[PDB]
């Protein structure tokens, strides 16, 4: 068997923000941890308070689903994407947009930063990544070589800096500079929508309806398995208290820990009011600054708000 | 397009002084096989002879193993179908427009992960020298090749620029002769290139051993053997090769006379070595005994 | 194979980066705070 | 690789919506295994959609 | 035997003596290279510095 | 067998037979072929069957086809095993200490930014057209070296100058020209776990 | 490590050490001389300016207080290391003045090999000359003898002379190289002194109260010359134990005093080495070339 | 000490080789002292030429390295009669007389060129065909050929 | 005769990949006619 997993508390629902006209497709956080932002398949881009869970504001620039955010940690800027073929930067000292990256043949899936140099990563539908500098808009890299829609890409400062999940089913990691793809790994069965990195510990989790995987960088080398959530698994976003959590696409959430793979809690949330049964699902996680809120975005166009519980102990919830 | 560090040329069309000073031009022109464009070197040949320049890709180089402007082979030095014949190749690359664009386009994708070493494919996996290869050789520069071209007016009287007469001033080359036309594109594709077959008609008639009718004529006469040999010496000539079965050093005549062990090996020996085994100087001529 | 055409579009624009000032968030505050 | 402007938002988001509908379940949740239909549970899509407008 | 340098490594750190630097390969030529295959070539007909 | 040492003279061993366990006799003046030796052989296809460091079949050749050795190819069994990296301590999972990881930045940086230059310098496209570097010297070694050519020197030295660009001079090529994509790379191994059954009523449904 | 140094715009002909073994001084055809700190990152704070020739050869006083440069543009010239600043022009040198040497341990006092077919003696203070011996033609390296009381000097006719500066008459003349020399550097010996010439041989010699009439000591093989004619200088160690030598073939030569077998024949190079320095402390050494830039080997 | 049989089981195949120590005595009693010494794992081969030779045991794999029982290398023990006339003679081979060290050769055919610059010392009792093989592989242009092949076991004769 | 990829199909193998070979000699095989 294993060593016995870490005891972790687990999470409660406690808030529910509903404003959004359609699916919330992606959803980050400021570097300084006062507001999150949130972006719609009605085409706006919200932005809200994270203490008391008001919407300070609107902006509304593109022309279809948006489909990723993230705010730069070195600089004002807020990077989105869209379906409409679009890469925006907004300055966040005027709330406009300053800079568009232009390129791609087919809608834009997801984005990821550099930590330190000033480049963007994008993945398409085009089955390619693109490596923009942020600075003069210019293309600097076209990564191809999947043969199907790049659905997640994720970039990093130690080597290999990007790694690339598409619906091929493959996984490939890929050299920066050079540009060319070094590790293909292929243990998958079906699309791979998802992979986070762990914060300090040179490892990285992919995700599928298969099972989550685990591999070991830089080469990738196989570590575990997780199964058990058996779904369309939109999502991962690991905790740095070993925390794992994996949204799936029919609206079920789960709590896995990371070392040993013992999934410890299962969230089965419910729909808004005026829902339909088979509109429950989850596209966009992501943690707080403090690693103590687990903020949701869902396809009943809600944002929800998980806390840890403080009031639980290793013997009211036993390890099994 | 290419990019190269300098031309890669016969030694022949490089020059003759020590000292060259050459000139570059970035993506100049457009290779008349690769069909795309190059950076183009052009150099002074000598004194008095027209300035050259590299007219074939880098990459279209390196594929078929040429020298960029003289177009013969790097090691021997032949047209390139008769070094083909030589070492038996069968060079595979496409004609029609598409298909010979898409190639190139792939060729140069997988020459890009080389070493900038040695030629891609077969040409490494050919390098075999065959004799006949070797005896076609050119053995000292045939620097004729980089004086100009014939004067229309001179031809017809008007060159009257004096001596400057952009082209040599003497007799036109009567048009009937093969030697006249071969097209830059076949003479790189190999394809009825009237130098190859002159050159391939002069290698068949060149001198090589015959061979015997019977089987059991198995003793082979080398004539012009000379008293500085020893029977141990043509041994050593013809031990390793095979099996030697006797040797009489005839002194009376001086020749030899092999009997062998296996009739490959002496006949592998004695063509190996018509007029060519050179031991101790001496041309020897092998040839099967009565 | 580098084509001498041009956009309206690709202008230099907005060609210095700001960095995150020493109030605004800067990576170092944020390294710090709880 | 033209943009998206103002008379291609309706074919661009019908292209999209199929496109995401194709990836979805018909590759996703399969064990349809021989083959799974996928350019027939797109015309369910689109006749769902005709019979939605006609109540 | 003391340090010798890899003589196709050409990038070297490490300051070498004259036999260090310089100290003979053992062996037969390969019979079977031309002129053009058994110079040290770093382009296809020569090296060029 | 082979006949004794000092006493094998006389026979002349033409079927490897003669060799008994094998070898060649070096005193004897016949070229020997002991267990298919001497014989160059036609040059089939084949690649080269390697073996391991153990005596194993290396078959990670033949996925490996046509690559360098950079790639990592994953085509064993023992590659879908689990690992037993449950634990929270070992040092051989945690990320490079961030000095090397600042090497990592200022080499990246330099590179990627490089070549950023070129191709905004493309869109520049109005080339504030700076001069031509001074003239190379380049010192060039023959393969052809001999007294034949060269006037009997073995190096010649060249000096490299670049030609003047007109100003005025519109592009000279066409550049749009369609073509397939090429090959992909060599397929990589399909690593999966094994499948199981679908019953006659799973399909139904 | 190998510490390639740069920011020479033309050759560098020559670089030496401070005597302190603190500083490093280089020069050549740019017409300025650059100053550089040896330790640390080998780094750069100074930079002298003002001759119009080419520097042909530097040199320093043996405190390091004040340094001498020979110039193309028939001048030599005295700066302070100090400041960087000229105290003296020597000019009246009738041509291109090549090599200089200032007396060491003596009254302050300069001796200077010119293209004119002089050598020169002159006074710092006085802006005069002292003494001057017209053998026929070209002089192309200068060296004093430690009684500052002869002076060496090697030019175009093979044969090295020596001149006393009291009866100012050829003193000393020693034959057997072949073909020009073209560097000459005694010893801290005082008394042997280091030939280079372009003949392909080093030689060795003693200039003693008595030596054995054709003091040809040692010799040594490797240095080349080509058509490039470029002046080649040599160097003892700081302890006599190993011979320097540049060359227009890339390699640094490193031979020993002792078994006279070849320590190093050392690539990294691009252009013709011009001028090795020794470090006066340390076995540091720094290689001045063509290829308009210097290394600082460690052995 | 004169071992008979030296298996030196490469990871491409068997082998062992008789060497002729009444033709060779220093040579076989030099390597017979190295296989017995166990020195030779990990050489890998310095030279292959295709159907000429394949030349190992380099402690430093590039060529200028190898020693000698007796100091760095000793001379040869020339033989009248023994040749390379055919594949398999072990010999071990010099850039000069005199200076023969740890380098190995195998013939893989009649090598009249290397008698009287190499002491043919005997021939490879064992595994021909894995010889034919391995001379059969692809190079680089260095000899050192692309498959780093190396002895897994050197020892003699018991 | 101005037809640019006509030809692409009956004179020459239309866009030809030879297969890879492995562990196993194909150079004397050879086939039949019709």
């Amino acid at each position: 068997t294993m060593p016995k997993p870490q005891w972790h508390p687990p999470w409660k629902l406690y808030r529910v923000i509903s404003g959004h006209l359609g699916w919330v497709r992606c959803i980050a956080v400021e570097p300084g941890n006062q507001w999150f932002v949130t972006g719609s398949a009605d085409r706006t881009i919200k932005i809200w308070d994270l203490a008391s869970g008001k919407l300070k504001l609107s902006l509304t620039g593109h022309i279809s689903t948006v489909r990723g955010v993230i705010v730069s940690t070195r600089s004002p800027y807020l990077f989105s994407c869209g379906e409409d073929k679009q890469v925006k930067c907004w300055d966040l000292e005027y709330n406009k947009v300053i800079r568009h990256y232009h390129g791609h043949l087919s809608a834009v899936y997801g984005l990821d930063l550099h930590p330190t140099i000033d480049v963007l990563v994008t993945c398409s539908r085009d089955s390619t990544a693109r490596i923009w500098d942020v600075r003069t808009k210019a293309s600097v890299h076209t990564l191809s070589g999947h043969t199907n829609a790049v659905a997640t890409v994720r970039c990093q400062a130690a080597e290999p800096q990007i790694i690339t999940g598409s619906h091929d089913t493959t996984i490939r990691l890929w050299d920066l500079v050079a540009g060319k793809t070094r590790v293909t790994l292929t243990n998958h069965k079906k699309s791979v929508r998802a992979v986070v990195l762990h914060p300090r510990h040179y490892t990285f989790a992919s995700g599928s309806p298969d099972n989550i995987k685990q591999w070991k960088f830089p080469d990738g080398s196989f570590i575990q398995n997780l199964s058990g959530h058996n779904a369309i698994i939109n999502t991962l976003t690991v905790n740095s208290d070993g925390v794992l959590v994996s949204g799936a696409d029919n609206g079920t959430m789960h709590l896995w820990d990371w070392r040993t793979g013992y999934n410890f809690q299962r969230v089965h949330a419910a729909v808004q009011p005026g829902s339909l049964d088979s509109e429950s699902g989850i596209f966009a996680c992501a943690f707080d600054q403090s690693e103590s809120r687990l903020l949701t975005a869902e396809a009943d166009k809600t944002i929800k708000v998980y806390r840890e519980d403080d009031t639980a102990t290793e013997e009211t919830h036993p390890v099994s | 397009w290419e990019d190269a560090d300098f031309p890669i040329l016969c030694q022949t069309c490089l020059g003759e002084n020590p000292y060259i000073r050459m000139t570059k031009e970035k993506y100049g022109k457009e290779c008349k096989i690769c069909a795309r464009p190059f950076t183009v070197f052009r150099w002074c040949p000598g004194v008095r002879m027209r300035f050259k320049k590299t007219e074939v890709c880098q990459t279209c180089s390196k594929l078929k193993n040429v020298c960029q402007t003289c177009l013969l082979d790097l090691e021997y030095g032949l047209p390139i179908q008769v070094r083909d014949a030589g070492l038996s190749f069968k060079d595979d690359m496409p004609k029609s427009d598409v298909n010979k664009e898409y190639y190139t386009q792939n060729m140069e994708r997988e020459i890009s992960n080389s070493d900038g070493t040695r030629p891609v494919g077969m040409l490494g996996k050919a390098t075999s020298t065959s004799d006949m290869l070797l005896k076609l050789a050119r053995t000292t520069p045939y620097y004729k090749r980089n004086r100009p071209h014939i004067c229309s007016f001179w031809v017809k009287g008007e060159c009257k620029r004096g001596e400057e007469c952009p082209y040599r001033h003497e007799k036109p080359t009567d048009p009937d002769d093969p030697l006249a036309d071969q097209n830059i594109k076949d003479r790189y594709y190999g394809i009825n290139d009237p130098v190859a077959d002159k050159l391939l008609k002069r290698a068949s008639t060149m001198p090589r051993l015959d061979p015997p009718e019977d089987k059991t004529i198995t003793t082979l006469y080398v004539g012009g053997l000379g008293d500085t040999i020893t029977e141990t010496d043509l041994r050593n000539h013809f031990y390793q090769f095979g099996e030697i079965r006797t040797i009489t050093v005839v002194q009376r005549q001086q020749c030899a006379f092999i009997q062998f062990a296996t009739r490959q090996a002496a006949e592998v020996a004695a063509e190996k070595s018509f007029n060519k085994l050179i031991v101790n100087g001496r041309r020897l001529n092998v040839k099967w005994g009565r | 194979q580098l084509s001498k055409q041009y956009s309206s579009r690709d202008l230099p624009s907005h060609t210095k980066i700001k960095y995150r000032q020493t109030t605004q968030d800067a990576p170092e505050e944020v390294r710090n705070r709880d | 690789a033209k943009t998206v402007t103002k008379q291609r938002v309706e074919s661009h988001f019908d292209l999209e919506l199929r496109a995401a509908v194709m990836h979805d379940i018909l590759d996703m949740m399969p064990e349809g295994i021989k083959q799974n239909k996928a350019r027939t549970i797109l015309q369910h899509l689109s006749e769902a959609w005709r019979c939605w407008k006609a109540n | 035997t003391g340090v010798h340098l890899d003589p196709a490594v050409k990038e070297v750190q490490y300051n070498p003596t004259y036999e260090t630097m310089f100290a003979p390969e053992f062996g037969p030529e390969n019979p079977f290279r031309t002129q053009q295959m058994a110079a040290p070539r770093n382009m296809l007909s020569g090296y060029a510095e | 067998e082979p006949p004794p040492y000092g006493y094998r003279k006389g026979w002349i061993p033409r079927l490897l037979e003669d060799f008994g366990d094998g070898g060649a006799f070096p005193e004897i003046h016949v070229a020997q072929y002991p267990l298919d030796m001497g014989r160059k052989k036609k040059m089939s296809n084949a690649l080269a069957i390697q073996v391991d460091s153990e005596g194993k079949i290396k078959y990670d050749a033949i996925a490996r086809q046509g690559q360098s050795k950079d790639k990592v190819i994953y085509s064993k069994y023992t590659d879908l095993v689990p690992k037993e990296v449950m634990n929270a301590d070992d040092p051989d999972l945690q990320r490079p200490d961030e000095e090397a990881i600042k090497e990592i930045t200022e080499k990246t940086r330099v590179a990627l930014e490089k070549s950023v230059s070129q191709k905004v310098a493309a869109a520049m496209p109005v080339r504030a057209a700076d001069k031509l570097a001074p003239a190379q010297y380049i010192r060039y070694t023959p393969s052809q070296q001999g007294v034949a050519f060269n006037s009997g020197a073995k190096q010649r030295v060249i000096r490299m100058v670049e030609m003047q660009k007109d100003p005025m001079e519109p592009p000279r090529f066409k550049i749009n020209k369609k073509i397939p994509r090429g090959p992909p790379s060599p397929p990589a191994p399909v690593m999966h776990s094994p499948s199981r059954k679908m019953t006659v009523k799973e399909q139904q449904e | 490590p190998i510490m390639l140094l740069s920011g020479h715009e033309g050759e560098v002909y020559c670089c030496k050490f401070h005597p302190n073994g603190s500083t490093l001084a280089s020069a050549g055809f740019d017409r300025l001389i650059l100053l550089w700190n040896v330790y640390g990152d080998c780094d750069n704070y100074a930079t002298l300016k003002g001759h119009s020739g080419a520097v042909m050869e530097l040199h320093y006083n043996t405190d390091g207080s004040m340094l001498f440069s020979a110039s193309t543009d028939k001048t030599v010239a005295v700066w302070d290391s100090e400041t960087g600043e000229r105290v003296k022009r020597l000019k009246g040198h009738t041509s291109f003045v090549n090599s200089c040497y200032p007396a060491r341990r003596g009254p302050q006092l300069v001796c200077t090999g010119s293209d004119d077919g002089t050598v020169k003696l002159w006074d710092i203070r006085k802006k005069a000359a002292i003494q001057t011996f017209q053998n026929t033609y070209q002089v192309l390296a200068v060296t004093f003898n430690d009684t500052s009381d002869q002076i060496i000097s090697g030019g175009i006719d093979n044969d090295i002379k020596v001149w006393d500066l009291r009866q100012n008459k050829l003193t000393y003349t020693m034959r057997g190289h072949a073909d020009s020399v073209t560097g000459l550097s005694l010893s801290s010996e005082g008394s042997y002194l280091l030939s280079n010439a372009m003949d392909n041989t080093v030689r060795v010699w003693d200039v003693r109260p008595f030596a054995p009439k054709e003091r040809c000591v040692k010799i040594f093989q490797g240095n080349v010359h080509n058509f490039e004619k470029n002046l080649l200088r040599c160097s003892w160690s700081p302890d006599g134990s190993k011979i320097a030598a540049g060359s227009a073939d890339r390699f640094v030569y490193v031979w020993d005093t002792t078994s006279r077998r070849i320590l190093y024949k050392l690539p990294g190079h691009a252009g013709s080495i011009n001028e090795v320095a020794f470090h006066p402390d340390e076995p540091i050494i720094i290689s001045a070339s063509s290829d308009k830039r210097l290394y600082m080997g460690e052995i | 000490w004169q071992p008979p049989n030296v298996y030196l089981e490469t990871s491409m195949g068997i082998i062992v080789l008789e060497l002729y120590w009444k033709h060779a005595p220093k040579t076989c009693k030099n390597f017979a002292e190295l296989a017995r010494r166990g020195y030779y794992n990990g050489t890998k081969f310095h030279r292959i030429i295709k159907d000429f030779m394949i030349q190992g045991g380099d402690p430093t794999g590039t060529g200028r390295g190898g020693a000698s029982i007796y100091g760095k290398q000793f001379e040869d023990e020339l033989h009248p009669d023994l040749k390379f006339t055919g594949a398999g003679i072990l010999a071990m081979a010099n850039a000069g007389p005199d200076t023969n060290g740890s380098q190995f050769f195998v013939t893989l055919a009649p090598t009249q060129w290397l008698d009287g610059k190499h002491t043919i010392f005997g021939r490879v009792c064992q595994g021909i065909g894995m010889v034919n093989r391995v001379g059969m592989v692809e190079t680089n242009s260095q000899d050192r050929p692309v498959d780093d092949v190396k002895i897994i076991k050197a020892y003699p004769s018991g | 005769r101005k037809r640019k990829r006509g030809v692409d199909y009956n004179a020459e193998i239309p866009f030809e990949k030879k297969p890879a070979l492995g562990f196993y000699d194909t150079s004397e095989e050879n086939y039949q006619a019709l």
